[PDB]
């Protein structure tokens, strides 16, 4: 009986996976091509488990989850036996998204609640937490996604529609908003940073609305450009959407229960693969 | 609701209520269609064939002479294929040609070349 | 103009694919034959090095990757690839061979320590974390070793 998994993710070198379902249990695989065998299961939830996240293998084995009850629960494997470490419940509502940041940050974790709020709670020399939040959205934070860069930066879709792009300042020691891009006529479900190193940056957000923006930033001047990457609204509401690391390839998981995939070619403007 | 996001082994999970997990490891379709690519020899032979210097701004390696040839493809496709003929014409289009025999001047081998 | 034509020809159909593309370029380009921009050739080996990658083909795409010209670049993604996928690229001779292109001992070394601490060593540790190394340690020889390679 898993008639509903909400999310799974995959270890930095995929042997142990780890989805999440609405029972709020946790269970984690030791995957092997056909044969992902059962080998843990996790109960420390109130509610549907949305979110779970390893994080880089730099910092053992932690994987930092996110449910319904509106706390964020770390976890962590020792000695073959897995114990809840921290939890990190500031906010008010049901937490959505959780996503490490790039290991040199530290051991940075992003959280997006439904209470309009963002955190970003390292783990200090103690492994204590210290929490710095700000308000992200007005009507709720559906996602928050991680920039790599080498001047730190995230995105964050909102339920008022809004797509930020957040950047760290030493003078606020709290994240300071730098650009807010409007482009949707309902709750944006997921937003994207690719990992792509190249010329230029690229946003994929998805949206309630059936739409599927990119935003690809010439550099680090220019503002960000629309691009609707097809005109015609998906048969059914789109939810997730993510980059590949090898190639900038684009994967949408629309509510159709097809997945489709985009790719960028020289026209600037995007097509299907598959 | 579905969900799906890349893997770190560029490859896709997801939803999938017909395993054990509630997900689906997928081999991601690759546009990749050329059968000697899979087999390691021909990657072997073909490291043969470069010349790997340090880079001036950092120790990474990056290619300093390489010997490939249209040429060298031909003996791992079959000579009826439509490939064979893109990678022959283009061997004998663009591949240097030898002239084996000793030649008075330089602009005659360039002639007979 | 080939490189002109070459763009054109881009845009326009696919008869030609990545490998071809990728293998063209470089052939012209090692053999004075014909110029393309750095940005050309990079762009045909970011390519062809992607779908290799997409085809669990590391060592082949790790190959392919070096034909880069821009240094950074090359830089991230041998590394990124090197330590994701190290013990792949740690079987055979014709793996070996392949982490003797000229793969920096340091990448090698420390992405192999990676897949250690993830896993549950020392020599590489020796070529905070030390500290959390003595202490998965806490004989009397190994720790005057230590000492030695402290002191070194």
């Amino acid at each position: 009986h898993n008639e509903l998994i909400h999310d799974a993710v995959l270890d930095y070198y995929g042997k142990r996976l780890a989805t999440c379902s609405s029972d709020k249990t946790i269970k984690i695989f030791e995957v092997e091509g056909e044969t992902h065998k059962l080998i843990d299961t996790l109960t420390g939830h109130e509610g549907p488990v949305w979110r779970v996240d390893w994080a880089h293998p730099k910092f053992g084995t932690i994987l930092a989850s996110c449910s319904y009850d509106g706390k964020v629960l770390i976890w962590k494997e020792e000695n073959g036996r897995w114990s809840q470490i921290a939890v990190h419940a500031v906010h008010s509502a049901s937490v959505n998204s959780v996503q490490w940041a790039p290991h040199e940050y530290g051991p940075l974790l992003l959280v997006a609640s439904s209470d309009g709020k963002v955190s970003v709670v390292e783990f200090k020399e103690n492994g204590t937490t210290s929490p710095i939040i700000i308000d992200a959205h007005a009507i709720g934070v559906n996602s928050a996604s991680w920039a790599p860069a080498t001047s730190r930066k995230f995105v964050t879709g909102g339920a008022d529609n809004l797509v930020k792009i957040w950047k760290y300042n030493s003078d606020a020691q709290t994240y300071v908003l730098e650009s807010t891009l409007e482009g949707h006529s309902d709750w944006v479900r997921d937003v994207a940073w690719s990992p792509t190193v190249l010329l230029r940056s690229y946003l994929a957000s998805v949206s309630q609305d059936r739409t599927c923006i990119i935003w690809t930033q010439d550099n680090e001047q220019g503002p960000w450009k629309k691009t609707l990457l097809k005109e015609e609204k998906f048969p059914d509401v789109l939810w997730r959407a993510s980059w590949s690391l090898s190639g900038n390839v684009l994967a949408l998981s629309g509510g159709d229960n097809k997945v489709t995939l985009w790719k960028e070619n020289l026209e600037g403007k995007w097509e299907p693969a598959g | 609701y579905t969900f799906a996001k890349f893997s770190t082994g560029s490859m896709l999970l997801t939803k999938d209520i017909v395993g054990k997990s509630g997900v689906s490891i997928k081999r991601l379709p690759t546009e990749l269609q050329r059968k000697f690519l899979f087999d390691d020899v021909y990657l072997d032979k073909e490291i043969e064939k470069v010349t790997i210097e340090a880079r001036k701004s950092n120790p990474y390696p990056q290619i300093s002479e390489s010997s490939l040839l249209f040429k060298d493809a031909l003996d791992y496709m079959e000579k009826t294929s439509s490939d064979y003929n893109l990678w022959k014409l283009s061997s004998i289009l663009f591949d240097p040609v030898s002239y084996p025999y000793k030649t008075d001047n330089d602009q005659v081998k360039m002639a007979l070349l | 103009n080939t490189e002109k034509l070459y763009k054109e020809v881009r845009q326009r159909t696919n008869a030609l694919d990545v490998q071809f593309c990728w293998y063209l370029i470089q052939t012209l380009r090692f053999n004075g034959t014909r110029v393309f921009s750095k940005e050309t050739s990079d762009e045909a080996t970011f390519a062809f090095a992607a779908q290799l990658e997409f085809a669990q083909l590391h060592g082949h795409s790790l190959f392919v990757s070096c034909f880069l010209n821009d240094d950074k670049a090359a830089e991230d993604t041998i590394k990124r690839l090197v330590m994701r996928e190290i013990t792949l690229l740690r079987a055979s001779t014709n793996d070996h061979i392949l982490n003797r292109l000229k793969i920096p001992s340091q990448l090698i070394f420390n992405a192999q320590a990676l897949k250690d601490r993830y896993e549950g060593s020392e020599v590489q540790n020796l070529l905070d974390l030390a500290e959390m190394a003595i202490v998965t340690s806490l004989v009397q020889n190994n720790e005057l070793k230590t000492l030695r390679e402290i002191l070194n």
